[PDB]
RNA sequence: UUUAUACUAACAC
RNA sequence: GUAUGUAU
């Protein structure tokens, strides 16, 4: 499926951990796989893919290398540039055609609130185990300061 | 089927698997239909 | 054929052991028991079968049985057999050779049969195909294995298997073929046969294990049983977790591992207990603990001890004894083995000239050896060794050292012994023996051993452990002599409390509803009965109610016996089925005593309902009532019990018996007519024996009629 | 403490099979914690290992149920069969026993007249029942055999337990087949009984009650065969049969295949028929009301 | 009286 | 609910 609530988290993910890592980010998903969470990265979200306009110029020797190579069309997609196989793929399945005729919404705010948490907090268990103490400590003085008052 | 009957464990995609598999055993002409387009049409596969 | 391959085999199957062996004991057994390993799966096994040759020492083989005349004992080795090793592998492998040879000459001859079967217009049979089964590098199996149909259409198989190997990670032996192409290429049938008549034969192996501790009458048909093992464990607890089963597999060989030839190791006792661990062994410790788990030693040898006095005490007269006391027991006594100080003291009032001890079991035995006028009575419990369960030895050793000891305070010099094995369930005493003791020792013991709680106890915490299922004296000819003795008793018949009638819906889908049905209990002695009457009502709103019906019969049971006054109650509760004793069982565990049996009779409690005042009366009867019937009217004012016992029973199967046309010729039966206050007629000596074979004959016209055979032997 | 008292303890246990002194030994483990699996650590504790023993109680509210009050009534709820005053059967049924009954399979259908037999209360493997509801499927098979004599066929039925943990009815499935074919069976099965389960197996496969018959034919299954553990059991003519006790279950087949394989090879149909789907549901009348009008002839 | 969270968990299947 | 420390 893939919609929006899913991305700007996602954005916000690798952000935060890095690229590397994938199954802490499809455990902040919920529903999402740590090879979905990668993959539809490296296809669509991220920065490096151009999503936006096709250049006719730059544009007829793309449909050049499908003469050469035939498929092979993982290693025509860093030459061509424009990435996101698929739309490689799709780019060459527009322009053979042409020449031939001449619960739910409360499960999603719930997971982007389970992720403004994560974000925030970085202390770790020993940094909040080592703050009690200190609170502990403080609150246990200013009973013992009381009773040195009191006597 | 082979793969995942010896194996006690089970792992996420075989878990994703099982269940394909099992569906197509209870329909087989949807499951041949989906064969035939996948064939055709795909050119572009996923991170092996 | 090469010397290469066949140094690894060796190395290999050893290097294997060693992780079991490694994984009970860290110090390395100096040899291990070959059963233990190559025995087959079905005796406790691993099943594991060799390359090589392994030299099954003979001292590995003996084994001992015991009945009531004696222990027997056997050596598989001293008799002229043909050596002893562990059988190998290859000697059950047809060679290639062969197979290639008789593959083409096999599958012509299936040519043959196939082609002079269609020449004579019949088609193939079984019958000619099971001269060739395992035969054919295609075996012929493999035509008829299932998917032939589907199989046909699979093709370019072998390759792809060869490929497989790179799809996924899992290292597989059976590459080169296939198991549905190929058929079964190999048969071990006959190799595991011929390994268990290397290891002894059954016995010989069953020796080595925990079969005997447990008691149960013999191999023929036990029971194995299948355990998996939620909360986050992590590492180190699922290791521990998956070696559950493994735990059980050394209870079951403790026997044969846990000995001095195989732990060359320091001998510590186990604390609370009189046995021994030779290792560490701690997967054993804590099983063994886990059954001794209350003060249970302590508790056995006071259970024997105490259940000696209570029948010296009643015997005391005939072996004219003075006086009967059971000494003071210290509360280590139980478990210590270098000191033994007597539990029960005895005196004589004449005199009593013995013999040089002897053993009790064994036949004949000498009378006039030595004199004597007093002995004693100190019981020693023992777990024993694989490499020593011979009382008879053990005892011997223990009279001729605490006899002649200074240290040891008997009173008398002459006196008696009782050994006691748990790991094997026997005894033996060889003691100061007298005409009179020789067989009430005999019968006494034989009794407490089969008797006691505490054995009792012991044996059912053993089968915990190893969780060995299986599948009192049940009744013979002998038992109905028995039945009518002195003892009260009862016949509970729970065939009848829930009936239903046939009722059809005004659609109507087929229904049932229940009759109110009777707890039938018998009497042996007084011919009376406690029905029970129980209502719809119960039934209505209920689930899984046929399984709850038993447990309500057995409820109600056990209320009838606490109503009924001490003096009154049962001495030994006999059931028709074999599946009541597990509900009735929990029950009858507040009254003890009462010895709870099955049996084999097809006892005719089926047509006690066919009488006409017992439908007339229950079915107008609206609430449970507790009704007393009587089925021998004043019978006893002229018939006799014993005699009428076996007529009403006559008479009871004989309602099942040409249906209702045996009761139809009770009918026209006006001249002999029934009391008003009894339920059956009054018929005389001559009309008993003109009933007798009427309903005999009848008898066996429906088994004929049933179960097809007429008449046979007698 | 005490013998007369701890005698009562063992029984007790005796009946809870689901407890005993392996989920004492496997629950110390869990609770322990530090537990580092050794033998020099298994020793050093030994005692603690053991302990326990305190918490178990329950008495006899727990074994007259047994199995669990939630599993065992979750399944009776939904149980499609199941023949009380309160509770009518999914299948259409066709005629009753006291304590039994016939009635129509599922929608896919292994043949013309295929039937099964289904004894009333919950009973599982059909080695648990009375011995007098095993009478009336006597008189079912014979009758059933008779109507398929005069139709020149013959019978083979089974039963297929593999699992009773799951805790499901058992239905002993009638199967209608040629005499010529019939006779071939007797190879069929002991190939895939054999082959089917991995072969280490303690408890031998094939137990045959063909032969166990002629020493005793009124009952060779229920004297050979144990009801306790899975299993599973053909038989041809009224006493006959072949009998494999099931093990790795995973392997076997959890929806009903191994003999539904080996009768598509048999009889031969298509691979679509193979696996067993659909329901019960009801009122079915077309497909059930030839076998009523056929059946009643011969029926009892 | 209802809903959520955590602690009771040194629980149970 | 211990492994391990803080207070009397
Ligand atoms: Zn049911």
């Amino acid at each position: 499926a893939w919609k929006n609530t899913e991305d700007e988290i996602l954005k916000a993910a690798v952000s935060k951990y890095g690229k590397n890592q994938w199954a802490r980010i499809s455990s902040l998903l919920v529903r999402k796989t740590p090879k979905q969470c990668k993959a539809r990265w490296y296809e669509w979200i991220d920065p490096s893919i151009k999503k936006t306009e096709w250049s006719r110029e730059e544009d007829e020797k793309l449909l050049h290398l499908a003469k050469l190579l035939p498929t092979q069309w993982r290693t025509i997609a860093p030459i061509v540039g424009r990435t996101a196989t698929q739309c490689l793929e799709r780019y060459q399945k527009l322009l053979d055609d042409l020449e031939a005729k001449e619960d739910m919404d409360e499960d999603e705010k719930e997971m982007l609130s389970e992720a403004r948490a994560r974000l925030a907090n970085t202390q770790g268990k020993k940094a909040k185990r080592k703050d009690r103490e200190k609170q502990l400590e403080l609150t246990r003085r200013l009973s013992h300061l009381q009773k040195r008052r009191e006597l | 089927k082979e793969a995942y009957s010896v194996k006690g464990r089970l792992n996420q995609s075989q878990r994703e698997e099982l269940a394909l598999v099992e569906q197509a055993y209870d329909n087989p002409h949807e499951m041949l239909s989906q064969i035939k387009r996948r064939l055709l049409t795909m050119r572009t596969f996923k991170e092996v | 054929s090469t010397p290469e391959l066949l140094d690894l085999l060796v190395k290999c199957e050893s290097k294997i052991q060693t992780r079991v062996k490694i994984s009970l004991n860290s110090k390395m057994p100096s040899r291990f028991p070959p059963a233990v390993f190559y025995s087959p799966k079905e005796l406790g096994g691993l099943g594991m079968l060799s390359m090589g040759h392994v030299l099954i020492p003979q001292s590995d083989l003996r084994w001992s049985k015991q009945t009531d005349t004696g222990i027997t004992h056997f050596r598989s080795g001293m008799t002229t057999n043909g050596e002893h090793l562990i059988p190998n592998l290859y000697r059950y492998i047809q060679p290639w050779e062969s197979e290639f040879i008789d593959s083409q000459r096999v599958w012509a001859e299936y040519a043959m049969k196939r082609q002079e079967a269609l020449q004579q217009n019949r088609r193939l049979t079984l019958e000619d195909l099971e001269d060739s089964w395992d035969r054919g590098i295609p075996r012929i199996n493999t035509l008829f294995q299932k998917d032939r149909h589907t199989l046909a259409y699979d093709k370019g198989w072998r390759v792809r298997t060869e490929f497989k190997q790179y799809q996924l990670l899992k290292n597989n032996p059976f590459w080169w073929t296939s198991q549905r192409h190929d058929g079964k290429l190999w048969q071990l049938n006959n190799y595991r046969v011929d390994v268990i008549q290397a290891l002894g034969g059954v016995e010989g192996i069953l020796e080595h294990t925990m079969f005997k501790a447990t008691g149960f009458p013999s191999w023929e048909g036990l029971f194995w049983e299948k355990a998996s093992g939620f909360k986050k464990l992590t590492n180190a607890q699922r290791s521990g977790l998956n070696q559950i089963p493994n735990r059980r597999f050394t209870l079951w060989w403790s026997p044969t591992i846990n000995r001095a030839n195989v732990y060359v190791g320091f001998q510590v006792q186990l604390d609370l207990t009189g046995i021994m661990m030779h290792g560490k062994i701690p997967t054993l410790k804590i099983s063994l603990i886990q059954i001794f788990r209350s003060h249970l030693w302590q508790k056995i040898h006071e259970s024997v001890v105490w259940d000696l006095c209570q029948v010296l005490d009643q015997e005391l007269e005939s072996l004219q004894i003075e006086t009967v006391q059971k000494e003071t027991i210290h509360p280590r006594k139980s478990y210590k083995m270098n000191s033994s100080c007597a539990d029960i003291l005895l005196l004589a009032a004449y005199k009593w000239n013995v013999s040089r001890p002897s053993l009790l079991n064994d036949n004949r035995d000498v009378l006039d050896n030595t004199t004597t006028n007093k002995y004693w009575i100190d019981v020693q419990l023992r777990f024993g060794d694989y490499d020593s369960h011979d009382i008879e030895r053990y005892t011997r050793a223990k009279f001729l050292d605490y006899s002649t000891d200074a240290q040891s305070m008997y009173p008398s010099p002459t006196g008696v012994l009782i050994g006691i094995d748990l790991c094997y369930n026997m005894h033996s005493a060889y003691g100061n023996w007298i005409p009179g003791m020789k067989p009430l020792i005999q019968q006494s013991m034989n009794k407490i051993m089969k008797a006691n709680p505490a054995l009792y106890v012991l044996r059912e915490r053993i089968r915990k452990g190893l969780q060995l299922y299986a599948s009192e004296q049940y009744l013979s000819s002998s038992n109905y002599a028995e039945l009518f003795s002195n003892q009260i008793q009862l016949f509970v018949d729970d065939t009848n409390v829930y009936r239903v009638t046939i009722h059809k819906t005004f659609e109507g889908n087929l229904t049932t509803k229940p009759i109110n049905g009777a707890i039938f209990i018998f009497n042996p002695r007084t011919g009376q009965l406690f029905l029970k009457v129980i209502h719809t009502s119960v039934w209505a709103g209920q689930k899984r109610l046929g399984q709850l019906a038993k447990w309500k019969t057995a409820e109600e049971v056990a209320a009838l016996i606490r109503s009924l006054p001490v003096e009154e109650q049962p001495r030994q509760i006999i059931v028709t089925r074999k599946g009541m004793l597990d509900p009735l069982e929990v029950h009858l565990l507040d009254f003890p005593n009462i010895t709870i049996k099955g049996s084999e009779l097809q006892l005719p409690f089926q047509a006690i309902i066919k009488l006409d005042k017992i439908n007339d009366l229950i079915l107008r009867a609206t609430e449970p009532q507790m009704v007393l019937f009587n089925l021998y009217d004043d019978w006893l004012q002229s018939v006799s019990s014993y005699t009428a016992f076996s007529r009403l029973i006559l008479i009871l199967r004989a309602l099942n018996v040409n249906t209702e046309k045996t009761k139809l010729i009770l009918r026209p039966d006006k001249s002999i007519i029934t009391k008003e206050n009894h339920v059956w007629p009054n018929l005389d000596d001559q009309q008993w024996l003109d009933v007798e074979p009427k309903l005999r004959d009848l008898i066996l016209a429906d088994y004929a009629k049933k179960n097809n055979i007429n008449v046979a032997s007698l | 403490p005490t013998i007369d008292e701890m005698v009562q303890e063992e029984k007790l246990l005796n009946k809870q099979r689901k407890y005993g002194q392996n989920y004492e030994y496997a629950k110390q483990i869990a609770k322990d914690k530090t537990y580092s699996n050794n033998l020099d650590y298994l020793d050093e504790n030994a005692g603690k290992l053991s302990n326990r023993m305190k918490r178990g109680d329950v008495s006899l509210a727990q074994i007259s149920s047994g199995g669990d009050l939630k599993k065992i009534n979750h399944v009776l709820d939904t149980c499609p069969l199941c023949l009380n005053y309160e509770t009518q059967p999914l299948a259409p049924v066709i005629s009753l026993s006291h304590r039994a009954y016939v009635s129509l399979p599922t929608q896919p259908e292994l043949a013309k007249y295929h039937c099964l037999i289904v004894p009333t209360g919950h009973r599982i493997n059909t080695l648990s029942c009375d011995e007098d509801e095993w009478d009336e499927i006597r008189n079912f098979m014979k009758c059933i055999a008779l109507m398929f004599d005069s139709m020149n066929l013959g019978v083979i039925f089974y039963e297929n337990a593999p699992s009773p943990q799951r805790y499901m009815h058992t239905a002993i499935e009638c199967i209608p087949v040629s005499k010529r074919i019939l006779s071939l069976a007797p190879a069929y099965f002991r190939e895939a009984l054999s082959t089917s389960d991995e072969e280490w197996s303690q408890h031998r496969k094939i137990i045959d009650t063909l032969e166990g018959s002629k020493k005793y034919g009124k009952w060779a299954f229920r004297k050979m065969m144990v009801k306790e553990l899975g299993y599973f059991h053909v038989w041809f003519s009224i006493d006959g049969g072949y009998g494999h006790v099931v093990e790795d279950e995973k392997a076997w087949g959890r929806h009903d295949q191994v003999p539904r394989q080996v009768f598509a090879s048999m009889l031969n149909l298509p691979p679509e028929v193979i696996r067993r789907k659909g329901s019960w549901t009801g009122k079915k009348d077309p497909r059930e009301d030839m076998f009523r009008s056929r059946f009643e002839k011969f029926d009892w």
